[PDB]
């Protein structure tokens, strides 16, 4: 009933897990948790595309939040990261492409 | 083996951290940036140039000066399309069935 | 002639007495370089010269610690600004 | 040595002398460069003087 | 209609987001295990340092009533520490959430006047650890500021280095114990200083003549030094 | 021109004493009183121009 | 006379120029221009520090053991727009005082106009006893001069 609030919140959680097995050396453990991430979404499927075409204001909005939640570039080798990155992005997309987001303190 | 690091090493472990299975690009660590000031900043010039408040939000946009792009994400991209297309249908890749979109990936990435 | 316990002083003789030259002609050079400089000293300098200095890169447009004088562009009533 | 300790001695007395003097003319020059400035901004000055009992920018009410 | 259904998949994959995790709910997916951080280690209240302070190992006495169970360091850590991240790194000397010590005033008059006596600001009281990225946001964003502020200046990586050691040693928390560490870095940017005002204005001094026993042996050599 | 640079040289100090660097008009400041310095050999009226 | 300033500032321009171009060395040779300049200075009530400068070139080429500060400083002050700020005291006292003038001591953190002396002091044994009390007085150390140990000696102060 609060799928796209759930799969985001689980998504971050996935995120960390990997960030700290990979930090205490983990294989089995960030492993299960690439695994669990949500790859059968098919509105963040369908959003993949667009987003690796999209040019301007929606993807620097899309940059800002994803820098936001995960600042830290990851290693340009790491396959792994580097789709975990790809998949984040595309569902921000999909949310900021039904309902734009509002970054400002300043709005009315 | 993995000693502890005192608390006057840790400027040089925050920009040159040790290595992990999950590695940063610390040639990319000066790079890495997120401004707190950059709507306030935007506000207050369009405030002291002359603008109102609804003039100043319609013209507001988000930061450019962000952490960078990973290049892979355009330089990769069909093949970062088919793992994921393996992925969603092969349940996150369980019992190595993208192993070989991964690994073609970490050698176009790596060479040797 | 020599023994083992001569060992310091034979190592010593054989790898500075062959320095004893070199030591006279940095001891002459050092004294002709002085001699050039209180002869230039003698004949004038727009700033001064410090003897006893490693390197004196000074002049008009250059200060003593060899960078470019400050407000040095325009000329002034009492002359050099040094 | 002795013979060049007095040269030397005349020749530091003589250094000691300049490097003073230069180094006051530095001074003075910086100082009447700095004469020149105020000169030419005391003609900005308003006719009359500046009103010291008040602020010159006023900011907000009193009420 | 049942709560957050697809918002656990670290419960339905068994997924530990860290070893304590993985050890309370007893999934077993870190090989290593878990040593806990002891409770002195996860929480407590501010202490005296110094052994020249009669209060030493004691708890800092604020106006408010404030537990007075310290934090512990780590004196005698383990030998293989395996994760030596800047997470697990600053367990050792802070709490990452916090100190125990904050309070909760009755009245708005009681914060003032706490205030403006110096004995609260919520900068310090109310906050946890800064974690290695906001560290890093924050020196980058101050370091591309002095670089527009000046770019020929020579002590410019000295003061990023200041700023750079108080972030690390979490001086919004500690700072006396974060000066500690950073006057060092200050001392060199005020010698900077003047090494930059004297090249810039030519000063200079006149050089004694050379030492009748400059070298200590006539074999030896004389390295010449500007 | 050494007056004018000495002008700008005070300019500095007192802008730079009196703004830190969390003050958010110092950068804008600074670059224009380094547009000052590039720009003293000139008259106003081309320095207009350049610093506005 | 506006007419009449203009020239002036000119001819003090002029000045200004042939003295920069013949150097500190060679300053008898713009004599010329005394006779203009100090009418300028009668009849504008301005100054030109003329005599300072002359007397601080004079000086700096024969000085004096003082090394022409006096001159440096009176210079410096005269050349200052609204006049000196810092001058030196006329007395028949022997010894010269440095004197502020009283419209610009708001601009210094002064008590009073008198700077002090001019000249540095006089050693004297009585003087340096008298500073000392007075700091041992201000100090109100108990403490000072107390020895816990002096070597074994006929002599009252061994060593020293
Ligand atoms: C048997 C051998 C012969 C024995 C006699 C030898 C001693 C002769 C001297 C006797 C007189 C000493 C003075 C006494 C008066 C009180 C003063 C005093 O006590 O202070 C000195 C000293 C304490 O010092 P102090 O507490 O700091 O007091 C203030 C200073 O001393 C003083 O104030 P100061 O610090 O400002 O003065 C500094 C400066 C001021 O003076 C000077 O600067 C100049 C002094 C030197 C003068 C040079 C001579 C002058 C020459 C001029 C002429 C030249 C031309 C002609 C000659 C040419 C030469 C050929 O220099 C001195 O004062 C130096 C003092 C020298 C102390 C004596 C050193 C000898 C120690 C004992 C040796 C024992 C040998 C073995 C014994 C074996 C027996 C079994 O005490 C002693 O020296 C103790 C002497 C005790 C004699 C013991 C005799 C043995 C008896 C057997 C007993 C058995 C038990 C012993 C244990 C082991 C047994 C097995
Ligand atoms: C053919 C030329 C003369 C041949 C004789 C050579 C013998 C000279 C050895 C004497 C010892 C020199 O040792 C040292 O060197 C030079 C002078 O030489 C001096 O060095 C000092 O004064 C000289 C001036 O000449 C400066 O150039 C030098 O920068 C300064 O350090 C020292 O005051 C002296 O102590
Ligand atoms: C009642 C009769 C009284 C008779 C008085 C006799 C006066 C004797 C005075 C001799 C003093 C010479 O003093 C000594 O000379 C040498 C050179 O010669 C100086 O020079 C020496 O040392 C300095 C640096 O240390 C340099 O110049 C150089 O390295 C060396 O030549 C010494 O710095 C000085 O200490």
């Amino acid at each position: 009933s609060s799928p796209h609030m759930d799969r985001l919140l689980g998504d971050l959680k996935l995120l960390a897990a990997y960030d700290s097995a990979a930090g205490w050396q983990e294989p089995k453990a960030m492993e299960s948790a690439f695994q669990s991430l949500s790859w059968d979404d098919a509105d963040v499927l369908k959003a993949l595309p667009q987003y690796l075409n999209c040019r301007g204001e929606q993807k620097r909005r899309v940059d800002f939040a994803y820098a936001a939640l995960c600042p830290r570039p990851v290693d340009e080798k790491d396959p792994k990261q580097t789709l975990m990155s790809l998949w984040m992005k595309a569902r921000l997309f999909s949310y900021d492409q039904k309902h734009p987001f509002v970054l400002s303190p300043f709005a009315a | 083996a993995a000693s502890t690091i005192p608390i006057s090493q840790w400027p040089s472990l925050l920009y040159a951290p040790p290595s992990s299975p999950a590695n940063p690009a610390v040639e990319a660590l000066p790079e890495m940036q997120f401004d707190d000031l950059h709507y306030p900043r935007q506000m207050l010039l369009c405030r002291g140039a002359g603008y109102s408040l609804e003039q100043c939000n319609r013209m507001a946009q988000p930061d450019a000066r962000v952490t960078p792009e990973n290049p892979a994400e355009k330089l990769l991209k069909e093949e970062a399309v088919a793992a994921i297309a393996c992925l969603s249908q092969r349940e996150g890749g369980k019992d190595e069935q993208c192993r070989y979109y991964i690994e073609r990936m970490y050698k176009l990435a790596n060479k040797e | 002639s020599t023994s083992p316990g001569l060992a310091f002083a034979n190592l010593t003789l054989l790898l500075d007495v062959p320095q004893l030259p070199a030591i006279w002609a940095v001891n002459a050079w050092r004294e002709l370089n002085g001699l050039f400089t209180e002869m230039k000293t003698l004949a004038g300098t727009s700033d001064l010269l410090y003897p006893s200095n490693r390197y004196n890169p000074q002049n008009e447009k250059t200060n003593r610690m060899g960078r470019p004088r400050k407000y040095n562009h325009g000329e002034w009533m009492f002359g050099n600004s040094y | 040595q002795g013979i060049k300790t007095v040269y030397a001695s005349c020749r530091y007395r003589k250094l000691n002398e300049r490097e003073i003097i230069s180094d006051r003319y530095t001074w003075l020059h910086e100082r009447m460069l700095e004469d020149e400035v105020e000169r030419v901004l005391l003609e900005q000055v308003p006719a009359g003087g500046f009103d010291k009992t008040r602020p010159g920018l006023l900011l907000g009410p009193s009420t | 209609s049942i709560l957050g259904a697809e918002a656990f998949p670290e419960l339905l994959s068994k997924v530990p987001l860290n070893p304590q995790m993985d050890e309370d709910k007893h999934f077993n997916k870190y090989k290593w295990g878990n040593e806990p951080i002891p409770v002195n280690r996860r929480t407590g209240s501010r202490m005296n340092s110094s052994i020249y302070d009669n209060r030493n190992h004691e708890a800092v006495r604020h106006p408010w009533s404030t537990d007075a169970r310290t934090f512990h360091p780590n004196d005698n850590p383990e030998a293989d520490r395996i994760n030596t991240q800047y997470s697990n790194m600053v367990s050792d000397s802070f709490p990452e959430g916090g100190f125990s010590d904050a309070p909760r005033f009755s009245s708005n008059w009681e914060r003032l006047l706490a205030y403006h006596h110096g004995l609260y600001s919520p900068e310090k009281f109310n906050s946890t650890t800064k974690t290695a990225d906001e560290i890093r946001l924050a020196v980058n964003d101050f370091a591309a500021k002095v670089h527009a502020d000046d770019p020929k200046n020579a002590c410019k990586y000295l003061m990023i280095e200041e700023f750079k050691c108080l972030q690390s040693a979490q001086a919004r928390i500690d700072p006396q114990g974060a000066a500690t560490k950073c006057v060092k870095w200050f001392n060199e940017w005020r010698q900077c200083a003047w090494d930059q005002e004297k090249m810039v204005k030519g000063y200079n001094y006149i050089e004694d003549r050379r030492a009748r026993k400059h070298k200590p042996y006539i074999g030896a050599p004389d390295l010449q030094y500007s | 021109v050494d007056a004018r640079e000495m002008k700008v040289d005070m300019y500095e100090k007192l802008f730079k004493q009196a703004a830190d660097l969390e003050n958010p008009c110092r950068m804008p400041g600074v670059a224009y009183l380094r547009c000052l310095r590039d720009t003293l050999t000139e008259t106003q009226s081309a320095r207009r121009s350049s610093c506005l | 006379a506006p007419h009449q300033r203009a020239a002036c500032e000119q001819l003090h321009s002029e000045y200004k120029q042939c003295l920069a171009k013949n150097g500190r060395t060679h300053f008898s040779a713009c004599t010329d221009f005394h006779s203009k300049l100090r009418a300028c200075e009668n009849m504008l009530g301005t100054s030109y520090c003329i005599d300072e400068g002359i007397n601080l070139m004079k000086c700096t080429k024969n000085p004096d053991p003082s090394f022409c500060a006096k001159e440096f400083v009176a210079m410096r002050e005269c050349n200052r727009p609204q006049g000196p700020h810092l001058v030196l005291s006329s007395s028949p006292s022997s010894p010269p005082h440095y004197e502020l003038r009283p419209e610009v001591k708001h601009l210094y953190n002064v008590d009073s106009t008198d700077l002090g002396s001019a000249v540095a002091p006089v050693r004297s044994k009585e003087q340096l006893d008298r500073v000392a009390d007075s700091l041992k007085a201000d100090l109100n150390l108990p403490g000072y001069g107390h020895i816990p140990y002096k070597w074994e000696s006929l002599r009252p102060n061994p060593g020293a």
